């Protein structure tokens, strides 16, 4: 057994330096948290103003961080030095990152029902991750018969996601698929006549 | 929230790895190359825009594996507990035949950060073009990673994203094929 | 430059 060799223990320690900014940068929170293994020993939130012991394996380290006063100027000024300087960094290529989606419309290779076509939107390659995809029916929008993958982190600063619809196909009829995303000023609109 | 910044940093022993990287909502800004000692920009573009020294990083890095050893001998040497990855593979994009794409291995909710990812091209390995991204943080302390292999669409290949970790008893395998 | 800026780590008590 085991998929791997080199079975020996291992030990694990983490450092988050987390930077929570809420309406732009006015306000910000740092916590600034030590992970052992799988567990939180000890943190830094700004909101406290000094190091606090998550479990009792960190108390030794937060008393000893407390009293160094120099440290926690530092750290209390963080969300100022650090925070907002950062944020200010990337704030062009991240806070105001828009990609707009690829919409493609096919049906399943999966069909089980005669005189039925389920029907596969696919919208791949768009950011920030907010989005709606919708399916409609000629001009009424259809909330029977509709699956979504949900969003799907590609890795790379993109995502994509999956919505089908099950539909029941007359002649008359055209199936859109419809995007509102933050990229663009009008939906994304994609259609498949039946 | 609207935002998070995460500087994120592990060191591993008995393994002596390390990392350091900066996260922005979930995604990689950069990391620094332990190796190379150079920082990698996760976009080209971002090497464009903004500078990181990486000698930064590195100086951290000595400072966590120092205390790792002291968190190491506090609790009498416990280990982590392995968790195994959850393994996904899919596509970048729709598929269509001889239209290039890129096969996403998306490996999710393990620890420690070690992890072996094969792909497996008509049963063989296949290594032309591929690339991965390093661990990235996840909110349980858990990690996530991203390997790719670009491809051109056929069908008659199938390909496999082998992933093997030592939470796992045998080696996940997880199957893509064109979409007859 | 446009740089970002780590925070440092500190060690234990020495």
């Amino acid at each position: 057994m085991g998929s791997m060799g080199d079975t020996r223990p291992r030990f694990l320690w983490q450092l988050k330096f987390e930077c929570h900014f809420f309406n732009g940068t006015e306000r910000v929170r740092l916590l600034e948290r030590c992970i052992y293994n799988q567990e939180e020993s000890v943190r830094f939130d700004s909101d406290v103003g000094e190091y606090r012991a998550v479990t009792e394996l960190g108390r030794p380290d937060a008393e000893y961080w407390n009293s160094q006063k120099d440290l926690l100027e530092q750290r209390r000024a963080a969300v100022d030095t650090y925070c907002r300087h950062n944020y200010g960094v990337g704030e062009s290529f991240t806070v105001q990152r828009r990609v707009e989606p690829k919409v493609t419309v096919y049906p399943s290779k999966t069909q089980p029902l005669q005189h039925h076509n389920l029907l596969v939107c696919s919208v791949s390659g768009f950011y920030p991750g907010s989005i709606e995809v919708r399916w409609f029916r000629n001009g009424q929008e259809e909330k029977a018969g509709v699956v979504s993958t949900g969003l799907i982190q590609n890795g790379d600063w993109t995502f994509q996601t999956l919505v089908m619809l099950e539909t029941v196909p007359r002649s008359g009829e055209v199936y859109t698929c419809q995007v509102e995303h933050p990229s663009v000023t009008s939906p994304l609109t994609v259609e498949w006549r039946a | 929230e609207e935002h998070v910044i995460i500087q994120a940093e592990f060191y591993l022993n008995p393994d002596q790895s390390g990392e350091f990287m900066f996260d922005f909502d979930g995604d990689e800004i950069f990391h620094v190359d332990m190796a190379k000692k150079e920082t990698v920009w996760r976009l080209e573009e971002f090497g464009r825009f903004a500078s990181f020294e990486a000698q930064g990083a590195l100086a951290n890095i000595a400072v966590d594996k120092a205390n790792l050893e002291i968190m190491t001998k506090r609790s009498n040497y416990t280990p982590i507990t392995n968790v195994p990855p959850e393994v996904t593979v899919l596509t970048n994009s729709p598929v269509e035949l001889r239209e290039p794409n890129v096969l996403i291995c998306f490996i999710d909710k393990f620890t420690p950060p070690v992890v072996n990812v094969t792909w497996l091209r008509n049963g063989k390995p296949v290594t032309t073009g591929v690339s991965e991204t390093v661990f990235l943080p996840r909110e349980d302390h858990l990690f996530r990673k991203f390997h790719y292999l670009p491809f051109l669409p056929s069908t008659e290949d199938v390909y496999d994203c082998r992933v093997e970790h030592w939470g796992l008893d045998e080696p996940l395998l997880k199957h893509w094929e064109f979409d007859a | 430059f446009n740089c970002y800026f780590p925070l440092r780590s500190y060690s234990f008590r020495p």
